[PDB]
């Protein structure tokens, strides 16, 4: 197996990084490096532990000692934000690493949180889905918690997505709470509590059965 | 120009069959190792299978051994991947990759330099379901910081995607179409919000055009404020 | 002019002419008689076992050997009168086969007309000495009343049967005894009687792996040798001894230190010149000059010894007839006074014709007989030819390759996979070999599959000492070769010189001692306990069980060694399927993906950009022969980029040289004008040394670093045979278990794809042979040639500062004559080095 732990690594733009690829004695072959973004095909960065193809800039290169190898990059840019994999072999097939995602520059952005009550149309079909929307936040780490009046309901018919990056370099997430008929009308308030430690910022939104 | 194209996967059921293809264009195919590789929804890279230019040598990774097969046709410039006995751990995007430098003799050991773009294998137990579309109104709990907030909540649908669009496309500023959430019964859900001015709610009319292409279910669903 | 071959049966009576009752040399004065037959002029045949200097127990097969290849023993060979008639009629047919070709007819003529000198270095100067057993034998002549008579006879060659060992043939000179030392007149240029212990039935065997040319329909196959060619091989040593040019020194001793090395007898410089080919530059150019000067001194001594002769011991011998024969034999001239002198121009032609004229490779081309190209090719177990007297198997015009049976093409008459009716295997009762053991599980390896490595002390060091240049110092010829076609052309132009009557006075003065039989028998087998896995455990793990039982392949060498049913392999994806049991699917996709599976895992070819000379690199050499570097478990390409082609060696040599001493000038006398020839000799001798060390570096490569390269090809051929033979048995088990309706129709297509396995394994050996042959060329032309050129550029600037100091000392004699000012600009060729020629020295201008 090929270990690329930890699976992440961060450096300010325009500096010097290293991504390591630890193997074992049951390897000892050539190694290839590969830059990769999910909306594109993987790119051959380094082959043969050292050899670099034409078209790869003068920043990508590396080495490889004993049972370990590494990838080195120079002058980081914003486009280098991608996942990197090391690919070796043994006496049977091809073997890939777990892969390493490289973060670059970042700024702190607070989440905008809008809660919605169940609309007039879903309660006359019997259902009751509760929506909490978060957007325009960075880092991509956030905790979402649901509450009934004052009781926690985290995991009780709750579906939460993983933060995904928008074309504005900010992240967004969604969180759905499924209920029946009683549970929306039985209690005085629900609440979507999110937590973003970019500024140690917890913000909570609520709704309530027809509090007009 | 050098190009590989791949085609022939959609949404299947457990234990059926599917067959996938990888048609080259731009070089002499009969001289290159060509691999098959994949990626699961979440895990990283995993090699699956390589065959060899002479419609020849080939191995498989342990997790699909005896369950898959590789072969090619040296006369139609195509290679294929057979899948047999499909389970819930075979979804993901698949690539075919030729190894480079095989112009200097085909039998190069270990190389490659170029994949194609990739098609989605999808396996699951649910069925093709059109979506239940419902409004989402503005009110005082989430309006008027200068602007208000609405949306349309698409409810319970299967294979992605859902093309969402407001008032026949004449409103694409303030648009936020959020990624879909994969639930516990295989069905998806996303919602779209728009960020609009809140003092003219009542005089202008806000429609969301919902399109579920793999199910032929087009909904047009107006949304207007209420007064509890 | 045509040579005549006599015919007789062994039961024919003694006639005191062509059939006599012999006394061999080493029976001088014991009154022991054997029946002999004259096959032709000056050649006799005695159907008896060579038992001189031996013990009756020496003919018995031992348990193990001491040195060399396998040997066959049989004390009952050539025992009855039926065996001796079988031996007599076979030798007549082999001589007729040699006669029916002009190349063999010229070889017989040189042997017959090369009578030895009556006398040697310890005879008398004024008389021909026909009174030693080394020149005369005895015979017994009966009268009608049974009354015998003692007489003598002159002869050149006597052929006996084999000794304790049957499949080795020998040829030998008669030793003499003087002051308790051994002496051979056949090594001082005088000549003597040459005796043979020949055996025609048991022949050696070789294969076809190394050769460059390759035919996909022929493939690789083993061949047996023609006994006629085994006989002409044995006449050239007689030709060498009849001219007294037998060589014995500057032998080559093998290395006996490591385990992977081969124990054999020392290779003599008599045997490398006789065989011919590229294994002739094994002796460096500097030794061939020493051998050339020795014979020149010997023939000069004979010329002066032949000029003082006045008489003989036999009163009937005309003293004028013989002196014209030996002025013809030794190519002598006459001065104005009548004494015989040596014409060096005629001596150089005569010396090159005997040593480098007749070879087995050249005679094999003239006789359309297939021979090995390398003295170092693999020898297998010998076979026997029981039907040599059957013209359907062997005639006196084509041998085994008869054209009327479609056996001349591609030498299929000697192919053991085609002409199966011509040979039979020898019983293992008399066949004895030398075995080494590797315990770790003990395995036995023969003395023929290892790798021959010699020693460093065996190679000349003369091109390193002090050479003194003078005015009367001559040039070395650097020309040691002679064309066989030139010998045939001169033979047709010869005038039939006649030999005199070969009867003389009895023998009275020999000694009947025969050199003691050097035994080869050993009691015990050498057993080696090692720790790690060598290359022979990797090859042993690839052997398949000799039973029809389920088999699998693994990538672990230790699993195949312990487990019987498991086999080691180095083709990863091929091991993927042969273990997979094809259930529910047709053999069409199952078998084809097993054949072409081996196809694209075997012919693997790559190049290394750092190494420009090797055009083909096979990556899976390492994992199959355990050729790996520390920290390179499987990275054979990465270890080749760092270490280089030296990694393939089992045995790394030291590649340096010591010191090449400057030349010195001792001709200080400028008494005569235009002494400038001393300058020319100093330039000529400078050029010679640059060829001496070159061919002395070309000599060590052929004898130490061109044998480990060859045996990588042999070891690769066995592994490819082990892998293919395993797959061909893997596929048969799944076919017998297969119970399908289509089984009866697809039978021919299954066997059709098993022949495809050999077709791709042969294409793999083409890449492997190109790998090892070019890598052998890449370790010579670069490294140690660049280590020959390194400090040979040092002797140059060390011989101009001596030359120009000699020029500056005798500067007042060459001035004002356009000689000194010219011979300073002439020192431009001195800035130019003389390069190396790996094969042919080409000159496009």
């Amino acid at each position: 197996v090929l270990t690329q732990g930890p699976v992440t690594l961060s450096v300010s733009p325009g500096g010097r990084g290293t991504l390591s690829c630890r193997a074992s004695r049951s390897i000892s072959t050539t190694l290839a490096w590969y830059q990769q973004k999910p909306g594109q095909a993987p790119r051959l960065l380094i082959y043969g532990a050292s050899t670099r193809a034409t078209g790869i800039p003068a920043r990508f290169t590396g080495s490889g000692s004993g049972t370990e190898f590494t990838l080195t990059i120079s002058s980081l840019q914003s486009e280098d934000f991608a996942v990197y994999y090391c690919q070796q072999y043994n006496d049977w097939p091809v073997t890939f690493g777990q892969g390493t995602q490289v973060e670059v520059k970042r700024t702190v952005a607070a989440p905008s949180v809008f809660i919605f009550p169940p609309s007039d149309e879903q309660l006359k079909s019997g259902t009751a889905s509760v929506v909490c929307l978060l957007n325009n936040f960075y880092p991509r780490e956030a905790k979402v918690q649901w509450k009934v009046d004052n009781a926690l309901q985290s995991g009780n018919s709750q579906e939460s997505v993983t933060e995904q990056d928008s074309k504005d370099s900010t992240y967004s997430l969604s969180s759905t709470l499924t209920l029946s008929k009683a549970d929306y009308e039985k209690h005085k308030v629900y609440a979507c509590e999110v937590t973003h430690q970019g500024l140690s910022s917890p913000v909570t939104k609520s709704f309530n059965r027809g509090e007009c | 120009q050098v190009q590989l194209m791949q085609s022939g996967a959609e949404v299947q059921k457990p234990g059926a069959s599917v067959k996938v293809s990888c048609q080259a264009s731009g070089f002499t195919l009969n001289n290159y190792y060509i691999h098959w590789l994949r990626q699961a929804p979440g895990q990283g890279f995993e090699w699956m299978g390589i065959f060899n230019p002479s419609s020849g040598t080939r191995t498989y990774a342990q997790k699909f051994q005896g369950r898959i097969s590789m072969t090619a046709d040296a006369s139609t410039t195509t290679l294929y991947m057979e899948l047999s006995g499909l389970t819930s751990e075979d979804a993901g995007v698949y690539f075919c990759a030729r190894i480079g430098g095989s112009t200097y003799g085909r039998l190069m050991t270990y190389y490659f330099d170029h994949w194609g773009q990739g098609t989605v294998v999808a396996v699951s137990s649910a069925s093709t379901k059109g979506p239940s579309v419902f409004p989402l109104a503005p009110s005082s709990k989430s309006t008027s910081g200068g602007t208000a907030a609405l949306g349309c909540l698409v409810k319970d649908y299967f294979p992605e995607p859902v093309t969402v669009s407001w008032n026949s496309g004449a409103l694409t500023s303030g648009v936020h179409t959020f990624p879909a959430v994969l639930q516990s019964s295989g069905l998806y859900s996303l919602s779209s919000v728009v960020t609009v001015p809140s003092s003219s709610l009542g005089t202008q009319t806000y429609i969301c055009n919902v399109n579920h292409k793999p199910s032929n279910t087009k909904v047009d669903k107006r949304v207007e404020p209420k007064s509890c | 002019m045509p040579i005549t071959i006599n015919n007789f049966r062994y039961s024919d009576p003694v006639n005191n002419d062509t059939i006599i009752m012999m006394e061999p040399p080493y029976c001088k004065g014991l009154d022991i008689y054997y029946k002999a037959f004259k096959i032709t002029d000056r050649i006799w045949i005695v159907p008896e076992r060579y038992e001189f200097g031996t013990k009756p127990e020496d003919f018995n097969p031992p348990s193990s050997l001491i040195e060399g290849a396998s040997e066959y023993y049989d004390p009952n060979y050539l025992r009855t009168d039926s065996d001796k008639d079988r031996f007599l009629q076979t030798m007549v047919k082999l001589f007729n086969r040699i006669k029916n070709n002009v190349a063999g007819e010229a070889l017989l003529d040189k042997i017959i007309n090369a009578i030895p000198y009556l006398g040697n270095s310890y005879s008398l100067l004024d008389k021909f000495d026909t009174n030693s057993n080394s020149v005369s034998f005895n015979l017994l002549e009966q009268d009608p009343s049974g009354a015998t008579t003692k007489s003598a006879m002159l002869t050149n060659l006597i052929i006996f049967g084999p000794g304790p060992v049957l499949n080795k043939n020998e040829v030998r000179g008669i030793v003499l005894r003087v002051d308790n030392k051994n002496y051979f007149p056949c090594r001082d240029g005088f000549g003597s009687i040459m005796q043979m212990a020949f055996c025609p039935e048991y022949v050696p065997t070789f294969d076809n792996v190394i050769e460059n040319i390759t035919s996909l329909t022929i493939g690789k196959s083993k061949y047996f040798q023609d006994p006629a060619l085994l006989l002409m091989h044995e006449l050239i040593h007689v030709l060498h001894g009849l001219y007294g040019m037998q060589v014995s020194s500057h032998e080559i001793i093998p290395s006996k230190q490591e385990i992977y090395m081969q124990h054999t007898y020392p290779i003599s410089a008599e045997e490398l010149f006789t065989f011919g080919g590229q294994d002739a530059n094994l002796i460096s150019i500097d030794i061939k000059n020493d051998l050339y000067e020795k014979t020149l001194n010997d023939y000069k001594a004979i010329a002066n010894k032949l000029s003082q002769v006045t008489s003989c011991n036999d009163p009937n011998i005309d003293i004028d007839s013989y002196k014209q024969i030996y002025q013809q034999k030794y190519q002598f001239d006459k001065d104005s006074n009548g004494q015989y002198i040596v014409n060096e121009d005629k001596f150089q032609i005569l010396y090159n014709s005997i040593m480098y004229g007749f070879t087995e490779i050249e005679l094999g081309k003239k006789f359309n007989i297939k021979t090995r190209l390398s003295y170092f090719s693999m020898n297998h177990d010998p076979v026997k030819i029981p039907n040599l007297l059957d013209d359907t198997i062997y005639n006196d015009t084509e041998g085994f390759n008869i054209e009327s049976k479609d056996l001349k093409s591609e030498y299929k008459g000697q192919n053991m996979r085609v002409n199966t009716n011509a040979f039979r295997n020898v019983d293992g009762s008399g066949l004895v070999s030398k075995l080494i053991g590797l315990c770790k599980l003990c395995i036995k390896i023969k003395n023929e599959d290892l790798t021959f490595i010699a020693e460093k002390n065996s190679f000349s060091e003369e091109p390193f000492q002090d050479e003194i240049v003078s005015y009367n110092t001559k040039n070395k010829p650097l020309n040691f070769n002679y064309s066989l076609d030139k010998i045939i052309v001169d033979y047709n132009l010869q005038s039939k010189i006649t030999l005199p009557n070969d009867r003389t006075t009895p023998v009275t003065k020999g000694i009947p001692y025969a050199p003691e039989y050097k035994s080869n028998a050993a009691s015990t087998i050498e057993i080696h306990n090692i720790d790690d896995n060598t290359i022979y455990q990797y090859l042993y793990a690839q052997k398949s069980p000799t039973t029809l039982q389920r088999i699998t392949m693994t990538n672990s060498v230790d699993d195949a060694l312990i487990n019987s049913t498991k086999i080691y392999s180095y083709f990863p994806s091929v091991i993927s399927k042969v273990n997979q049991g094809a259930q529910g699917i047709l053999f069409l996709q199952w078998v084809r993906d097993i054949i072409d599976d081996f196809t694209n895992e075997s012919s693997q070819k790559t190049t290394i950009d750092k190494i420009s000379d090797v055009s083909t690199i096979v990556p899976y050499i390492g994992p199959a022969l355990n050729i790996v570097k520390q920290g390179y478990e499987g990275n054979f390409i990465g270890a080749l980029e760092t270490t280089g082609v030296v990694l393939l060696l089992e045995y790394i040599p030291e590649i340096t040289l010591p010191v090449i001493a400057a030349l010195s000038i001792a001709e200080s006398s400028t008494q005569k004008e235009k002494i400038i020839k001393t300058i020319d000799n100093f330039l000529e001798k400078r050029y010679e040394k640059w060829i001496e060390v070159y061919k002395l570096v070309k000599a060590k490569w052929l004898g130490t670093v061109n044998t480990q390269f060859q045996k990588r090809s042999y070891q690769m051929y066995r592994s490819l045979e082990y892998q293919v033979d395993a797959i061909k048995k893997i596929i048969d088990y799944e076919y017998k278990i297969y119970s399908g309706p289509d089984k009866e129709q697809i039978a021919d297509e299954i066997n059709n794809l098993k022949n495809k396995l050999e077709e791709k394994a042969n294409k793999a050996m083409i890449n492997i042979n190109i790998f090892m042959r070019e890598s052998s060329r890449s370790f010579l032309v670069n490294q140690m040639i660049n280590e020959a050129k390194k400090q040979l550029l040092e002797f140059d600037t060390q011989s101009k500062n001596i030359l120009m100091q000699y020029i500056k000392a005798n500067s007042k004699f060459i001035g004002i004559t356009e000689l000194k000012k010219l011979e300073s600009k002439i020192n431009k060729v001195f800035s130019t080095p003389i390069p190396f020629s790996y094969s042919k020295n080409l000159d496009c201008w």
